[PDB]
């Protein structure tokens, strides 16, 4: 298949083979920072020039199935061309507009669930009340203020564990797998996002914004709660202050050792549920560690 | 009637209309004031302010080096580089005495930082001088080139992933008798010990100068220590910014004026220290680092001293050179600065002639030897520490007189406030502060400095007047489209306006006008005008059809031809969520359908059909994307690597192979791939395993 | 790391390890890796010992204690315990300290946790300690383990628990960025501290980086380590001559003097297009076929004017060849007529290369690039001429330019996009301020200049991008809304763009600009030194005597532009923002003093006037709208005449303005090198008309403010 063949091609070259065999997973992120080339200068001018092109956007081959080649006015929405990396077709913004006005509708029930923080902001602003504006000399005072309140019970690393369990179940490390009990929030989010077609990376980012506490060192002259820091641009200025009130199963495993070929091919984390109470098995955990483990008895 | 805008100052005080004195909102279109001549000028000026020091010849590079430390005390008011070691050490000692435990705690914090740092930290810099290519390159490219050359020269410690091990590799490379550079079919160059040393000790001129990779990590550690020191100093203007500067200006004025008695006299100097880096000696920085790191583990002191040690033997690259032209036949040519040391002196003007004669004895293999002084932008916070120490020397317990001073220092400006019984005491205090600054090598700009009764002053483009501070240290940012896509552009525009309001003192009406200008630019760029309008564009027909079809036009995004609902109230709200309640159900479902064929500063944006990816248009490493090609193909084996930094013991290839085998087995056992595909994948995995074992 | 150690292990083990480190005088704060190693060893030993008992028959049951700990106790007490055990059970004396005692196996068990591989650690321990009758168990953080004769005393469950604990500790260290240092700090069976030495070349460089009276870095370190402050600064100050001082010179009402403006011939116009001399041919209500495309709009605008005649030179360009300019204009007219009679015109019209166009665009005039060595003997070869610029004197035309840029036009030039409805009171205040400013500036001439620059630079950039190597003809066009509300399209002239092989942002593309005008150049020839001016027709104007025919001229000049300059011109709308900000700033400042909103007082009073100009009678006051328009014109002229001299003058004269302000506040201002500041200010005054006008403005302000 494509990915294994690309891996073999990379391992054919001496230098890339050297990197792959030498670099451990721990250091992968480090070499992720060794970028080449340069960054575009004047990206705004580049985008303006691109928008004048007939087909400046990249889509996938699937767009041929539903989006027609031309609209009523005979304007060509997409053409036949590739990006030299994959079967990415070149399309126009007319295709985006045509999808928005005629594309297949779906049920957007997960969007309020996934983007809970944004809709909470919308509700807080919607039902808020304003008071007068007071002009005076402003005495700002610096403090740490919660940009994101996060879950009160969950910590930062514990929130990351929840996110990993929810979004990437078969990439959880030994700490999650060897734990004894699962958190209620984990089961709640699992049930909530059972059948969600939004990108898992976006879901992970949203869960991070919702559960992880983030704090910033800011100067304030009033309310210093999470609901008040988001409307800071609206409530304070150089010499004015605006009175506002906001309107609002896979656990209990013990690592026995490294991979043991006599116990069979390595398993996935999801298929550890079919092991008996005590049965030993090789399993891939984390980001590629094959370990022989077993259930507690 | 001749219009004279500055006559407005006859009524409005200068502080209230200071904005009218700043000509540009944005970088001006000339970017002039640099070149080889300017580099020669700064080198000559630095050597002239120290000329009464001791001359030596470096035993490792042969570079002439001037040492003004402990030189004769100045007799005039011209800039001097004769810092006294005892005076600097005494200033550090008194700063420690007035802030007991400051150096020890800073050292502990920097020790944790030094132990926990990673090599990729060096990829976060700006244009850096690559010695492997002898030219400026991006930080990541230069770091990768250096790592490749070190590997080809048998230097590997940096493979541990720790910056300290990369620095150990740099130290080891300094001992290499020969350095081999291979350029890509192949071209081999050999640098002897002296050539590599000089190359590793250069700062390239095109902050003005740029160092190479061999000093960046040491400088980073030294600046981390300086940051720790400065965070504990109330008189330091760094690293805080925004309204923190306002608060500390107010605090210094309050403490110097309110505390004073009814008969005490208070004055304030708005003082400039322009070009005071020329008289900042690396040896004095080594002295103060040595004093700071007293009673610390020897390795920590070794690193922290290695930084100034390298800066002491630094070399300056002259740059592009000169351009010659002829009128007889209209000829032109470029003369590099490398031949500038062995050329006649009739092709240049008089002033360039004098520059060349002045700098010739310092030239060593295309670089000028510059031991004294520093270049701006490297040890800013250490210089802030020195200036704050001199400010701390202004307490009554250190002056032993009736006058006393206090102020603010930020490495590019200073503000002083002197209290004394009468005018004579104010003069005496000013003289004492100036003379102590001279003792520690700090030179004050008399032309750009001025004094007046406390109540109004300036500091780092913050203008204080009777308690009201106007912040004008930053320019208005660009309010046009960023250029990622419709969703990202809208989110970034609103977020930029909001953050400028929060931090850059952007006014409400100015914020509204900026929002209007951004919306105009966005509509022009993405051809997403209101749709009810009659602007003719290739996207006009579809937008008009969508506008006629829809029932609630307020729910349409601006990219879909909807109206702009953004005001100061909702700049913090994503556009999709802002008008989610007003959207038509069918339009909302189409726009937010995850199965669409388009979707593939931290800003908040919902993933919609407008999140498309635009068309992408388009040394020491044979393949420059080698590391990216490896890191990609790992994310499609472990998607979580995109969100979380991966952790594991096994090598990348072994992890990918194990994942491939497991996935192939699982997908074959579910009737998703056939026997032939399973056999092919297993065979390829076996081939990869053999390759890794080979 | 220390935080991780404290938060990872239970407090009992933390206290045990702290006591163990204290016994050897090791500070956990500085030796963090050793602390972590001790904690891990103690945790593993306790896990090995715990959950193991001995039944009454002799077998071991998991719930007498099967194991006795010897590592987590004092060395003397540990020796006491080991001696008692050996005496009671008759076991051989261990040469070194054991970890625990196994009663069931009646032996001494040593447990070792290794950061490296297990077998190497086991071999080292066997070669070092084992000797005789000692069981050794080695664990690793990677899940491996080793034991003598492959004999493991514990059951698989406890070994699995220990392996899992070590594996998770490894994972958490890796996630926290501590595993590298922890793994690199193990050599054999000990745990060293970080090592970073200065040797070889670096040691010599360090020994060469000291004050004059030190030979080695170690000696300098010794001097600094024992240094104590003993009146060093006081003695040095008493030794320094009194000539080194900062004497304050008072700044009174009689000390400041006018800036000395440069002398010489009057300065000339250097803008890219005409400002107050511009003439536009306009079509109202652009309802013609192919609307919105500049070429056809330019054609229609040209058609509206009757009065074209034979062009001729009236003001020659002293540096150029006038016939080339005349032929370029004739060729433009001929090509326009050709496309007109062709009846089928495309979006863009590219001029045919011609001798006149080749010369006017400076094509091939660029000297060829040759190696210096191949031409080093040329007698005429010299460094690229960078002599001092020729000084120029201030001319009255720049003041007239600004005066005309400050006044109102009969039509609107800027139409801003809508924003959301205002709800918050601060939003209403902001809207009121913005709407007043926009109403005052929408019809200003400076807004017309902004739009002119934006349109022209956008067209030039697009032509350069598309027609890389074609002599594209670019009409100079602007859009307007009249009082009646009918759209109007204005044509000021044409620009012919030369070769546009623009690789970098600062390389020049040369163009030729021809611009309609109604002003005769002969009145101010010095203003038009860079122009060749032709008389291209006659225009009828309605006056008291009927239709008067006045000559209509064409200002023609060769110019050049870069990508950065075009981008700068396209961003001229920012000027509006700047002006608004300035006005807002003033209000805010005043509000801070008055503790109340002053938008109405600033805008709706219509009786407060600001000093905004000067006349023979004296200082002239203007309304708020006049101040807004003047600030907008100043911003637009700063953008149009941006130069290093302008920013130098602004920065240097800000200090003098603040000093004068302090004098006006009775704050007893004083200086140190005031003459130096005057020299710095005056060094920026050479030839730029805008900077010279600003200097004259400052002089007038000084005259009035000192009084
Ligand atoms: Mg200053
Ligand atoms: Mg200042």
């Amino acid at each position: 298949m494509e990915r294994i063949k690309e891996l073999r091609d990379l391992m054919s070259q001496s230098r890339t083979r050297e990197i792959l065999t030498k670099t451990t997973v721990d250091h992968m992120a480090i070499i992720k920072k060794y970028t080449s080339g340069r960054q575009e200068k004047n990206p705004a001018l580049r985008m303006k020039w691109m928008m004048a092109m007939k087909y400046p956007i990249t889509a996938d081959k699937r767009i041929m199935e539903m989006i027609p080649e031309r609209n009523e006015q005979r304007q060509t929405l997409w053409s036949k061309t590739n990006d030299a990396g994959s079967d990415r077709v070149m399309v126009s913004p007319l295709a985006v507009t045509w999808w928005n006005r005629n594309g297949p509708t779906t049920s957007t029930v997960h969007y309020p669930k996934v983007y809970k923080t944004y809709f909470e902001k919308v509700e807080r602003l919607k039902h808020g009340t304003f008071g007068p504006v007071h002009f005076r000399n402003q005495v700002k005072i610096r403090r740490r203020v919660d940009i994101n309140p996060g879950h009160a019970d969950l910590s930062a690393k514990e929130a990351q564990d929840v996110i990993m369990e929810v979004v990437f179940p078969n990439e959880v490390g030994a700490r999650i797998l060897t734990s004894e009990s699962q958190l209620t929030i984990t089961k709640e989010k699992k049930k909530e996002l059972q059948d969600c077609k939004i990108a898992p990376l976006m879901v992970a980012y949203m869960l991070e914004r919702e559960l992880v506490r983030k704090t910033r060192f800011l100067p304030v002259a009033g309310g210093t709660s999470s609901v008040y820091i988001e409307v800071l641009h609206l409530t304070q200025g150089t010499c004015w202050e605006q009175m506002y009130t906001p309107g609002g199963v896979l656990r209990g495993f013990l690592i026995l050792g490294k991979e043991n070929k006599r116990y069979g091919p390595a398993l996935s984390i999801n298929e550890l549920s079919n092991l008996a109470k005590g049965e030993k098995a090789n399993v891939l955990i984390g980001q590629g560690d094959v370990v022989l483990v077993m259930k507690r008895k | 009637m001749d219009v004279n805008p500055t006559l407005l100052f006859l009524k409005v005080p200068v502080q209230n209309a200071i904005s009218t004195t700043f000509p540009y909102t944005g970088d001006p279109p000339y970017s002039h004031g640099t070149g080889t001549g300017y580099t020669m000028d700064t080198v000559n000026r630095t050597h002239k302010y120290s000329e009464k020091g001791k001359w030596t010849t470096n035993t490792e590079t042969g570079a002439p080096q001037l040492n003004p430390i402990d030189g004769p005390l100045p007799e005039d008011n011209e800039p001097s580089g004769y810092a006294q070691t005892d005076c600097v050490l005494e200033a550090m000692a008194f700063l420690e005495e007035s802030h007991p435990g400051i150096f020890e705690n800073s050292c502990l914090e920097t020790m944790e930082i030094v132990q926990q740092t990673r090599v990729d930290k060096l990829t976060q810099g700006r244009q850096t001088y690559d010695w492997t290519l002898n030219r400026n390159q991006p930080a990541a490219t230069a770091l990768a080139n250096t790592i490749e050359v070190f590997r080809s020269n048998g230097l590997t410690a940096n493979e541990s992933g720790r910056l300290i091990d990369f620095l150990k590799d740099v130290m080891d490379s300094m001992d290499k008798e020969e350095m081999e550079i291979t350029t890509h079919g192949k071209k081999k160059q050999r640098l002897n010990k002296r050539s590599y040393l000089i190359r590793a000790l250069t700062l390239n001129t095109m902050a003005i100068a740029t160092p190479g990779m061999q000093i960046r990590g040491f400088v980073y550690f030294v600046e981390a220590l300086a940051r720790s020191i400065c965070e504990k100093l109330e008189q330091s203007g760094l690293p805080v910014g925004g309204n923190e500067k306002k608060a500390k200006l107010a605090n210094v004025v309050r403490k110097m004026m309110t505390n004073s008695q009814d008969t005490e006299l208070s004055f304030t100097i708005t003082g400039d220290n322009t070009k005071w880096n020329e008289n900042q000696n690396p040896r004095m920085f080594l002295a103060m680092i040595t004093y700071i790191t007293r009673n610390q583990p020897e390795w920590f002191r070794n690193v922290l001293s290695i930084a100034p040690i390298m800066f002491s033997n630094k070399m300056a690259r002259l740059g592009k050179g000169y351009m010659f032209e002829s009128k007889s036949m209209k000829l032109r040519t470029q003369v590099p600065a490398e031949m500038l040391a062995n050329i006649d002196l009739k092709y240049f003007n008089k002033s360039t002639r004098e520059k060349i004669e002045k700098i010739r004895p310092l030239l060593i293999d295309g670089t000028a030897s510059l031991s004294p002084g520093m270049m701006m932008g490297m040890f800013n916070m250490l210089s802030t520490v020195l200036g704050v120490s001199i400010l701390n020397l202004g307490q009554k317990k250190y002056t032993k007189t009736t006058y006393w001073w206090d102020g603010l220092q930020s490495s590019d400006d200073f503000a002083l406030i002197v209290n004394a019984p009468n005018h004579e005491g104010i003069q005496a205090g000013v003289d004492r502060f100036y003379r102590t600054c001279k003792l520690v090598g700090i030179n004050m700009s008399k032309k750009k400095s001025y004094i007046n009764r406390t109540g109004t002053f300036e500091f780092t483009s913050f203008f204080y007047r009777y308690g009201f501070v106007a912040n004008f240290s930053m320019e208005l940012p660009s309010f046009g489209v960023s250029g990622i896509n419709e969703s990202a552009d809208m989110s970034v525009g609103v977020t930029v306006i909001k953050n400028n309001m929060i931090n850059n003192d952007l006014g409400p009406a100015t914020a509204q006008m900026a929002l209007q200008l951004f919306i105009k630019d966005y509509r022009y760029t993405y051809r997403c005008h209101r749709g009810d309008t009659q602007i003719q564009t290739r996207r006009a027909f579809e937008l008009g059809k969508l506008w006629e079809q829809t029932r609630s036009k307020a729910g349409l995004l601006v990219s879909d031809g909807g109206p702009n609902l953004y005001n100061i109230r909702n700049l913090h709200i994503p556009e999709v969520c802002l008008k989610w309640e007003l959207m038509d159900e069918d339009y909302q479902g189409r726009l937010c359908n995850p199965m669409n064929p388009f979707v593939s500063m931290e800003y908040d944006a919902v993933a919609t059909t407008h999140s498309w990816i635009p068309k992408r248009n388009r040394g020491i490493l044979e393949d420059e994307q080698m590391y990216q090609k490896c890191c990609n193909l790992f994310e499609k084996f472990f998607p979580s690597s995109s969100y979380r930094r991966p952790v594991g013991i096994s090598s990348m290839v072994e992890a990918m192979v194990s994942r491939a085998r497991i996935d192939a087995r699982i997908d074959f056992e579910s009737g998703r791939i056939k026997k032939e595909e399973f056999a092919e994948i297993m065979k390829i995995c076996s081939t990869i395993e053999e390759l890794r074992r080979q | 790391m220390e935080d991780f150690v404290r938060q990872c292990f239970n407090p009992m083990i933390v206290e045990l390890a702290e006591k163990a480190m204290k016994e050897y005088g090791e500070d956990p704060k500085i030796e963090t890796n050793k602390f972590a190693s001790i904690c891990t060893h103690l945790e593993v030993c306790f896990m090995y010992s715990d959950f193991h008992f001995i039944d009454e028959r002799g077998e071991s049951t998991i719930i007498k204690h099967r194991f006795e700990i010897i590592e987590g106790r004092d060395r003397t007490m540990a020796w006491t315990v080991v001696n008692s055990i050996c005496n009671t059970t008759g076991v051989e004396k261990p040469k070194f300290l054991p970890d625990l005692y196994d009663y069931k196996e009646n032996r001494f068990i040593e447990i070792g946790v290794t950061r490296r591989e297990v077998h190497i650690y086991y071999l080292e321990k066997a070669n070092k300690i084992k000797s005789e009758k000692t069981h050794i168990h080695i664990f690793s953080f990677t899940g491996e383990e080793m034991a003598t004769k492959a004999d493991y005393t514990l059951d698989e469950e406890s070994r699995a628990r220990i392996k899992t604990r070590l594996f998770t500790i490894r994972q958490e260290m890796a996630s926290r960025g501590l595993w590298d240092s922890f793994r690199q700090s193990e050599r054999g069976e000990e745990t060293i501290e970080e090592r970073f030495e200065i040797t070889g070349t670096m040691r010599r460089l360090a020994d060469q980086s000291l004050p004059p009276n030190f030979s080695s870095l170690e000696n300098f370190r010794a001097y600094v380590d024992g240094f104590e402050p003993n009146g060093c600064i006081e003695g040095k100050l008493s030794q320094m001559s009194k000539e080194v001082n900062a004497r304050i010179e008072p700044f009174l009402r009689t000390t400041p003097r006018p800036l000395r403006l440069p002398d010489g011939p009057p300065c000339s116009q250097r803008s890219k297009f005409l400002l107050m001399d511009a003439l536009k041919l306009s079509i109202e209500d652009p309802s013609h076929e192919g609307e919105g495309i500049p070429l056809y709009d330019a054609i229609k605008c040209m058609k509206t004017f009757f009065g074209w005649k034979e062009p001729n030179i009236i003001k020659p360009h002293e540096k150029g060849i006038n016939p080339n300019y005349l032929l370029t204009w004739k060729q433009v007219l001929a090509e326009l007529q050709d496309i007109k009679n062709e009846e089928k015109i495309p979006r863009t019209k590219n001029m045919k290369k011609t001798s006149q166009l080749k010369w006017a665009l400076g094509e091939n005039m660029a000297p060829e690039k040759v190696d210096f060595e191949d031409c080093k003997d040329v007698n005429d070869l010299k460094q690229y001429d960078s002599d001092e610029p020729e000084p120029r004197s201030l001319a009255c035309w720049i003041q007239s330019e600004f005066n005309k840029a400050c006044e109102l036009t009969d039509s609107s030039w800027v139409e801003l996009d809508e924003i959301g409805e205002d709800v918050a009171p601060i939003e209403h205040i902001a809207s009121m301020r913005r709407n007043y400013f926009t109403a005052e500036v929408s019809h200003c001439r400076a807004t017309e200049y902004i739009m002119k620059g934006v349109y022209i630079n956008t067209a030039l950039l697009n032509a350069s991008c598309a027609a890389m190597d074609d002599f594209q003809l670019i009409p100079m066009i602007s859009k307007c809304i009249t009082k009646e509300g009918r759209r109007k399209t204005n044509l000021y002239g044409f620009i012919i763009k030369g070769r546009s092989h623009l690789r970098n942002d600062t390389d020049v593309v040369n163009f030729v600009s021809m611009e309609f005008s109604l002003t005769d150049p002969r009145l101010e020839p010095h203003k038009w030194e860079k122009y060749c001016v032709l008389e291209i027709g006659d225009m009828l104007l309605r006056t008291a005597v009927g239709q008067v025919s006045r000559p209509m001229f064409l200002y023609v000049r060769t110019n050049g532009t870069s990508k950065i300059k075009m981008k700068w011109g396209m961003e001229m709308r920012r000027c509006l923002l700047q002006s608004l900000q300035q006005i807002e700033s003033m209000i805010e400042a005043e509000s801070s003093v008055k503790e109340k909103d002053l938008t109405k007082e600033f805008f709706e009073n219509k009786s407060e006037t600001w000093p905004i100009g000067e006349s023979p009678k004296g200082v002239e006051e203007g309304s708020i709208g006049k101040v807004c328009r003047t600030l907008l014109a100043k911003s637009v002229f700063n953008s149009l005449y941006a130069s290093p001299q302008l920013e130098g003058f602004s920065a240097e004269s800000r200090k003098l303005l603040l000093i004068v302000q302090a004098l006006r506040d009775n704050l007893e201002p004083g200086t140190f090198d005031l003459e130096g500041l005057y020299e710095a200010i005056e060094e920026c005054l050479i030839n730029d008309p805008w900077v010279l006008l600003n200097a004259s403005w400052f002089n007038s302000f000084l005259t009035h403010a000192l009084r």
